[PDB]
This record gives C-alpha cells, structure tokens and sequence, in this order.
C-alpha cells in the first residue's frame, strides 16, 4: 500500500 | 449553438483558411481531413467522401466510401494558428445510403444514449478526470526519462514546477470555449490534472479529444513532452480517468433519493449493480492497451477489485459526498487511454442493463483492507479485474451485453486490433528477463 | 480565360519579366524556353523556333526545327518570384509545316480527345489522386532516407507532422488558380496526398504537372525533398496515381444509368471491358519505370492483378460509391511517375476500343482474397500485370490497339528510351547480392 | 585407397583429435558433422545419426533421421590444425531402411552415374575451371570492394600482386593429395585460376568442394577474402567453372573417332546436341543464384547463347583442340556457386539423353558475331539462354528429363529455395533505382 | 494482404 | 513456420 | 553516338 | 565486346 505515496523516501 | 449563417460569418470574419473536419479511429486516435476555406458549403453540406475504413486502424482489409457530417456546435477556431487561422469541425461518419456507420464511435454513443431515452433518461451527465505526465525532451525532441518537477500531490511550486505549463493549458482551454473547474499537482512527480465540468456525453467525449489535443500541442511549444499512457514508469502512480456519471429526466437527478440513507435512489443502485456485474466485459474497452493492465496494480490507488464504497484504499465504484442535483457514480477503472466514446457507451450500457434487470446491489466493502487472502476474497464474493490484455479480450468475447452495445462491425475490428497487439507484445524479449537470465542460466 | 491582348495587359501590369514556354517530353519531365517579356507578342503569334528533338530525350538523334503554340487559357504568374515577376505558358508543339508533332504527348491526348468526340462524347472528366513522399535533405540538401515525420492514415498533428509542409502548398496552388478538393495524411510515414477537383483530360493533365512542380519547389523551400518515386522505400505503401474518369456527353454524365442495379451504363461496362482487356499493353504506359514495378507487389493496396470490383482490397478497376452526375471508373494502376498526358490518351482510348467492340464485362471480385493459388486464378479467369518492365514493354510491342494510341513516332522513341532503361538496370549489381552471396560463395 | 583398419592406424599415428564427417546440402554448402577421435569406429561402422533435413536448406519442415556412410577414399588431415589434428570424410545420407536418401546430391550423382554405366560408359572424366576473386579485408576482417591487386591475363607480378596467395594455395592442396595443373592470373583484375587434373565425376566434385574450402581458408589467414561470386563487380570479368566433360568406357575414349574431319565420334556429337537442346533447362542447376545471370551478358566472354564452336568468343559448348584421350567437351554455363554433383549431374543426364534418342547435332557458329539481329537469331535457330533465375525455373519446372534427373524430392526443394530467393530479391528497392528516380521524379 | 499497413510495431 | 530459418534475408 | 546525352546513367 | 579487357583504360 502507499507505495507511490512513499516516493519521496525512495 | 451555431447554424450554417454563422460558421460562414465567422468563418468570413475570422480569417480561417483551413478547416479540419475531425473524427475518431475505435483506437481513440485523432483522424481528420484537411480542408480550404472554399470548401466549407460543400462540408456544410454533407457531401463530403472519405475512406471510411481508417476508422478499422491498421486492421483495414478494402476502402470504403463514407461521408462526412459535421456537428455546427463542435465549431472552434485554433488559437495558436496566428497567421493563417484554422478551424476544426468534428463530424459523425454516414454511409452513402444516408444510415450512419456502424462502425463510428460517436455513432455508438449516439446509439446507446438513443436507448436509454428509450427509458425516460434525457441525458448522461459525465464529468472526467484525465491526468498527463510531462516529459523533458531533447535537442532532437524526443521524450526523455526525466520528469519535469519533482512535486507532489497539491503541492505549490510557482516559479517553473508547480504550474509551469499547466497555467498556459488552462488559458487556452478558457479561450476554446471549455470550461474549467480547477487543476493541481498529482501524487507522482510530474504528474498533472486539469478538471473540467460537467457536461453531456457526446460534449464530454468530444471534450476530452479536444483536451488530450491541446495539452500534447501546448506540451510540445514549452519544450516538454505530455502523455496520457497509463502508467508510464514502474513504482510511480498511474494515470487514470475517473468518469462521473448521472442518470438524468428532464432536469432531474434520478440518482438522488432524499429518503434514502445514503441520498441514493433505486435506480442508482441498480446502475452501479450493472456496472459491477459487468466490470471485466468492460475492462478491454476502459483498459485498452497492454500498459492499461501495469496500472492495475495494488498500492497505487487504482482499482483491482470489483467492488463499491463510499470510502476506500481503491474501490471500483466510488460515490462522493456531494447530493442533491450533483449526486454521482464515479468509476475509476478507465485509463485516459481509452477511447472516450466506447468507454462511457460500454459504461452506460451496463448500467441500463442493470437498471432493466433490477440486479442486486453487493454490500459495499468497509475499510477493510484487500490484505485478505485470495481464499477471503472468493468467500465475500469479490471479483477481480482482469490481470492482463488477454483476460480482458476473452470475457469480452463471452459478453452478450456489451458487445451489443459495440455492435458487430466495431466488436470485430476492435478484437482483432487488440488480438494483433497482444501477439506482438508476448513474444518480446524484453531487458528485464535479460537482466534476470543471461548470466544465472 | 485570356486573350492576347488580356496577356499583355497582365504582363505588364504585374510586370512579368520572363515567360516560361512550358512543354512535356516523352518520360514526362517538364522542359521550357525561358522568354523575356519583350518577346511575348512574337510568342503569342506562335512564332518561336526551338529543337522539337529535345522531347525524345536522351535517345534523339538528329536535331529538327519546331514551332510553339502557347494555350492562352494556361497563363498564370509564379507567386514564389518576388522581385522579378515569372510567368509560364503551356504550348502545344508543330511542325514548321503547320500540322502538330505526332510526337507530342499532348497532342497525342488532343488526337485520342477528338477520335472520342467523332463518337459523341464531348469531354472526358478526370479527377488524379497524386501522392509524394516528403523527405528530409542533408547540409548540401541531398534527399536523406529519414521521412519528415512517422504519420498514418488520416493521421492528426498541427505541430509540424500531419500537416508539416502541405498548408503552405495548398495556399500557392489555390493562389495559382487550382481548385483544391481535400488533403490528408496517406497510410506509409511521410505521405501526405493532396487533391483537385476534377476536370477537363488536358486540362488534368497540366495541373498535375503543375501540382508536381509547386510541391517540388515548396518543398524545397522548407529544407525538404519530395519525391514522386512510386517505391521510395522497401516495406512500406507506395504512390500511386488513381485517376477517376467519366464520358460525358453534353453536359450528361453517359456512365450513370438509374435503372441498373450498380447505377452503370452498358457505356460504362463496354469502357470498364476495354480498359481491363488492354491493361497489359497500357502497363508500360502507365507504369513506366523500373521502379514502377516494385510498388506492385501483393500486401500494400497497390493493384496486382486485372480485375474490377466495388469494394475489395486491390482491384484494377474501383467503383465509388457516387452515383448521378459523378458516377466515375477509378483506375489504379498508374503511378505519379508516369506521363499524364499518355497515360490518360491510353487509358481512354482503351476504354473507347471497348465502348466500340461492346466488349463483355467479366464478373466482379467478390471479398475473395486471392490467396488462392495461380491454378485457381487462371482458372477463373483473372490476368495479372507485368511482373517487369521487361513484360509490359514486350506487351506494348505486342499491341495494336494502344500503339495507335500512341502512333508511331512515339511509340519507338518510347520503346527505345524504355529498352535502354531496362538494359542499364539489369546488367547492375545490387548491394542486395552482395549481402546475400560474397560470403556464402 | 584406404580401409578401416588403415584409417585408424593414421588417426592414431597422426595425433588426430577430432573428425569432420563432411556432407553437401542442395544449395552446395559444405556442412559437417564434429566427431571425437574416440567415435571413429562407430562412424567407420556407418552408424551415425544426424538431421538429414539440413540438406534442404532453410525450406526444411520436419526433422528426420539419417545415417551418414563415411568414404575412406576420402580420408585427408588438414594441414593448418597443427596442435589438434583435425581430418575430414565425405560421407553419404542413408534413410534409417537402408536405402540412400534420394535427395543427397551425392547420392543423385552416383545414381546418374550408374544409369550411364548401364549403357557401357564406365566412367565421366570432368577437369573444372574454377575462379575467384582476392578482396582486401578491413580491420573488422570484413571484405572491402578493392582487388588485392590490379593485374591482367598471365600477367606476372612476382612480388605480392600476381601469386600472393595462390602459391602457398597451391602448396597446401599439393599436400592434401590434389593434382594441380597450373595456375595463372585471370583477366578481370584480382581474379585467379587453379585447374586440376583430371578425375572422376565424383571424385571431381569432391575436390569442387574441398578446394573451395581451401581456397577460403588460407585467403582468410593471409587477410583477404577469397569468394566464388558469379559476378562480384560490374563492368569486369565475371567467374565461370567450365566443366571439360569425356565419356570413357574401359579406358577408351568413346568422344574420340581418327577418321572424322573434326575428330568426333558420333556418340560425342549426340552428347553435344542433348546438352545443347536441355540448356535452358539446366540453367537453374548451373547458374543457381540471381547474381548468376548478371554474368551472363555479353561483352565478358561469359556464354549468352546456346550454340557451339572450336573458336568463337563466347560459345555455351567449346572443343578443344586437344586430341586422343584427351578429347573434350567443355561446357562453359555454370559458375562457381553451382552445386557441383548436381551440375555434373543434370550435364550428364542430358548427354545420355542426347545419346539415347541419336539427337542431331546443329550446324557450329562461324565467326559470325552475336552483333547479328533477333530475326537473324531467330532464323538462325540460335536459343538463347534465361534472362534471370524466374526463367530459368519455369524451364526447370516444365523440363521432363533433367527434372527426372534431380529426383521428385530434390526437386520441389531445390524449386521451393529458389523462388523464395527469388521473391525476396525482386522487391528489394535497390540503390540505382534511388539514384535515377527520387530525384527526376 | 495486411503487412504494410503492420509497419507502426516495426 | 521456418521463421527463424528465413533469418538469412533478413 | 548519343554518349553525351546518356550521361544521366554514367 | 572485350568490355572487360577494356578495363585498363578505365
Ligand atoms: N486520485 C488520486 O489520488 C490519483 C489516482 C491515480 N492517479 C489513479 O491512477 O487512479
Ligand atoms: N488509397 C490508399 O490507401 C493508398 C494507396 C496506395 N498508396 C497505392 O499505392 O495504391
Ligand atoms: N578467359 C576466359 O575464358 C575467362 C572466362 C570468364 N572469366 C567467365 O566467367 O566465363
Ligand atoms: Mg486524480
Ligand atoms: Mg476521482
Ligand atoms: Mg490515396
Ligand atoms: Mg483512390
Ligand atoms: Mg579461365
Ligand atoms: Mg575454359
């Protein structure tokens, strides 16, 4: 979940 | 509105040298013919010939002679022409009997609106929600992999991220005639959305042609590159194109119900009972291309699931909180890759069909997340959409409703279009099972 | 139209400093006698001597001495001239004598014209359908093998793709005075096809040689080639030059017929039977170079075999759906490299032959792909064209009905030009042989 | 000779590793089967299975078994393996049943061979002519279109120009048991000429073969490309592989008679007319490639018509002035890429034909040039040869005696490769064709 | 008798 | 069928 | 004899 | 003929 959401991180 | 007086006052006034007379291929494409100034009685007229056949794509097999039959309220003038002015018409296509083709988006939608005034529903009131990435380019002017911003969703970037060429677009789109209800920033990097509002079918679709045209030209004046490919890169959101749709008899919304717990009628129920029922027929039409089925994937808030709520990670069907005169179905399967005339067809065909059967509407799902087992899935009753083109290309041949809502001609062509693009995508070797393989084996 | 005292009034108005003397040779390259405007009266009074041998090509051998017969009615001034005003006349060729040169490709459509007219049909009306290939040119602007854009079929980009270098020539020619009808983007990239309404056989003619030269140099002007090579590239959809024909007789269109089931007239049928019994004789005519023969291979709608129908995907002979004053016999065979002015004198006078015999139509190609093997095909009837220039060059020979045509000056002129074309291609050898062989042997 | 005791004593005495069991596919490429030195009983044994269906080339559609039946007197070390000796057998396809498979070319001369020895002609003596070009390599060792040298007809240029590499050439096949004859410098530039002695018709194909090998092999060792192309270069010689063909029946010469004015038995000049009447039936055996028939042109001393004469300059039959056992039919069609048992083959079939029916010889050509018109040709009953290989095959197809000669399965194989090749050759759009049109038109 | 018109996966 | 043999031409 | 003229070839 | 024998001159 919140995969695209956690972008930022990445 | 507009008559033939005043395509030819306007035409006269404004300079236009070229006219384009537009239509739409069953892949979505763009096709027009080109045509002088001189010209414009005889378009006007009815009486223009063309091929016809480019509306099959590359799946073409004889010419045909079809004629052309412009929508006078379709008429806007280009402004980025400047010297010579161009203008556009967008036409239905008409077989030279004098019964419109089959084959023609447009006339499919035409159709299935026709039947469902056949029901005492006056019109489909459609809102979309088409969202675009952007692209930096290079000295040749091809799209690279960079992004052009790294903002994220809402955000506020005013110099040259946030907006940047989203202001333009908008400005044009106001000067075109449309109307505008709000744009913002989306959840990927370089992720863009632009709102619209609410209008007819037919105006919506034509809407969405004329938008997804502007965009890519405006894009390209700015030095960037725009896209509507479903999901353009691995591990980022895709992009998708929410359809709102309400049922409505003469100024009435017939999807709301003040009595009702959750302000929904019987007739909106039965909708979205028709919708869900009929999910993975629809889903190779809403989700045409291989890419349609890389955004269908968990954690990225696109659906995966056949089910409604009213609040979730990612349901099928959502319903917003608006009431009143603005109650709503939203469907968030179609991709903006879709062909919008056969998407909100297909959509509204299913839902009449389960308007007509009384079909049950399944209990929503509550926020309970899809992290059950595949075993609790197929216990609760929850479909999944289709995992791929294939999937999707065979339930479409299985359905007896939706094929009827493409007809015989169009479902044909369409299932050998796609059949060929699925034989060419399967048999690619691509770089990840050289990076896999290669060296282990 | 003009009269000379109308010529002199423009050329002095406008101030026209050079005249052009336009004339055709045999291969349809387009010569001219440059002329100072102080000379328009001596050339007005058809007084002007020039070779004459210069329309044999490169296969004259002795030189004679010709007159030129500017047609008033073809008058224009070049828009591209600018500072020093260019105009251009189109002359008929004749012998000091006083009687026209038998060689003459236009006199030899005006000859074919009259015969027609000594049977009752006043005009012939023939609508061209010209396609080219736009490619782009290097630093010394030596055509390249990129195209200028990857469109398709009725394909839509106001950037610089679809439309790219069409607008501007669609301008000038209207400008000239030429009606122009439509224009699209053709099925192979880098196609664009524009169209004129039709007209008069010498007065087609002469617009497709115009319409060649203005694309030529409009292209030209834009950084960009185009060519009229009817097989530019391997793989991809040639040019071809369909030409749409209709007898009429007083201003009655002789090929309707109300009361048949297709709308033809024993007239039409009779000319469809003449054109499809000679069409191996006229292949050399209307597929004139080498390369004219690479476009008619199976898989890229060009004709292949003689054959007519009303929908199917290659035959010889198309039918448009138009009924009325423009039923018209579409033929498909020729290419844009081919001679207008012969192509249409073999044409009609082919049809004429079969109007004159009351030749039998042979039946129609029903959706009956011709997958079907060559004992089926000659045991139903069905003649293919030439495989070569070599065939369709002995089948000229062989003819005696399009050789009259053709009459004997030109005929072995033609035969020699062609004979020797061939003989320099066949002897070469191709980079394809030496791919293939060099390493294997 | 050898036997099997005697080639495992080499193959132990000589320190060889690895075995080459050799075979020939239709199209006359060497191809072989890699053996360890530990399976030579095994293979002596004739009990190797392999494909089989490699010998039809790409055209092959179901994998079978076959048994390959090695010939000791073939038995050769190669002498440029030196750590690892590596030798080679010819061996023969044999069907799992016993029989020979009937589409080995080896097999197909053997059975020619057999029929003639049925009529009293114990054996064929065939001396060959091959030629072939020198090319330069580059860095990549790709071949390049320089000559590796520049000289002329016996021309001597002892330095690196004249020999280079054709003395040790000749040095390596003296090694491997070849009876060379002489060699000299051909007349087109880079050309060379290496003749053997003469052999038997199946021992005269094997050296074919392992010469050209031989040939490729030391050319690539000392940087340059050698290849047997029919005509790698307009506008200079191409190479031919004149076949100098004598019947012998228990070691007289049958073609030989003392008391004829040109010493020819009557057996010789049936021989001659039976070969000259199924010339163009050959000529897709002989000249197999589409390059093959752009040597075939006048002005190069190839052969272009089907005629003989003791002196002319390009006769299809020459009869040397040689006498005794040593009178000669030398038969000039064929090139190097020709498959030699199958030349051989077809050769010998329509000599006997020829013999069997007591074929009247035509009157030889005088020193009468070909300059002579089609009429006087025609006239004359002077045949001519296939303009390209589409001729030839049809010839190939309608041909009852040499077809008999190939075999029912060879034939339609052979028939099958060669109209691909065809098919793919004739719609290349080749670099001449861009250089005349694309620009003219 | 559709090939060239395939030329766009090409 | 024989499309990997046809590789030659292509 | 028309050498000058078949130039385009050469 | 002796096209190619011709070939020193060119
Ligand atoms: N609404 C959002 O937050 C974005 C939705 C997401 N882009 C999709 O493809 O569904
Ligand atoms: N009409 C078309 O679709 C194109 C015709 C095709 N280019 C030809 O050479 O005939
Ligand atoms: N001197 C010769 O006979 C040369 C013959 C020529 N090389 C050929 O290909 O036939
Ligand atoms: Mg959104
Ligand atoms: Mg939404
Ligand atoms: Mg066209
Ligand atoms: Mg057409
Ligand atoms: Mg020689
Ligand atoms: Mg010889």
């Amino acid at each position: 979940l919140i995969q695209g959401e956690l972008s930022r991180f990445f | 509105s507009y008559t033939r007086e005043d395509i030819i006052r306007i035409a006269e006034e404004e300079n236009v040298r070229f006219i384009r007379l537009q239509f739409t291929d069953l892949l979505g494409t763009i096709k027009n013919v080109e045509i002088p100034v001189s010209q414009l009685e005889k378009a006007l007229d009815n009486k223009m010939m063309f091929d016809g056949s480019s509306i099959e794509g590359y799946v073409r097999i004889e010419e045909s002679d079809m004629y052309l039959y412009p929508d006078l309220d379709t008429w806007v003038v280009f402004p980025w022409v400047t010297s010579d002015r161009v203008a556009r018409l967008i036409c239905d296509i008409y077989k030279p009997d004098g019964s419109p083709f089959a084959g023609d988006p447009r006339g499919i939608l035409k159709r299935v609106l026709k039947e469902a005034e056949e029901l005492g529903y006056t019109s489909m009131n459609v809102g979309p929600e088409p969202e675009f990435f952007l692209f930096k380019t290079d000295e040749k002017g091809d799209p690279t992999t960079e992004l052009n911003d790294q903002g994220g969703y809402f955000d506020l970037a005013p110099m040259d991220l946030g907006e940047n060429c989203r202001r333009e677009i908008v400005l044009k789109l106001e000067e075109m005639g449309f109307e505008i209800e709000a744009s913002h920033h989306e959840v990927a990097p370089g992720q863009h959305e632009i709102d619209f509002k609410y209008a007819d079918a037919v105006k919506a679709a034509d809407q969405i042609q004329t938008f997804k045209l502007v965009v890519k030209t405006i894009a390209r004046q700015h030095g960037l590159h725009a896209t509507f490919m479903p999901k353009p890169l691995f591990g980022v959101n895709g992009s998708g194109m929410h359809c709102n749709q309400s049922l409505f008899k003469d100024n009435e919304n017939v999807f709301y119900d003040e009595t009702d717990e959750l302000g929904l009628s019987q007739t909106a129920r039965h909708y979205m009972a028709g919708i869900l029922k009929h999910a993975r027929a629809m889903a190779a039409i809403t989700n045409p291309t291989v890419n349609s089925y890389k955004r269908l994937v968990p954690g990225y808030e696109a659906p995966c699931y056949v089910a409604w709520s009213a609040s979730n990670r990612s349901p099928m069907i959502r319903i917003p909180a608006s009431r009143g005169l603005s109650t709503r179905v939203e469907v968030r399967n179609p991709d903006p890759a879709a062909n919008p005339y056969l998407a909100l067809a297909v959509m509204l065909r299913a839902g009449l069909d389960g308007i007509k059967r009384q079909m049950a509407l399944p209990a929503p799902i509550d926020r309970n997340i899809y992290v059950m087992s595949e075993e609790e899935r197929i216990e609760e009753g929850i479909p999944s959409l289709p995992a791929d083109l294939k999937e999707a290309l065979s339930e479409l041949i299985r359905s007896e409703v939706i094929s009827d809502a493409l007809g015989d001609h169009a479902l044909a062509y369409f299932y050998e279009l796609k059949e060929i693009e699925w034989d060419m995508y399967r048999t690619q070797v691509h770089q990840w099972e050289r990076d896999q393989y290669l060296t282990l084996y």
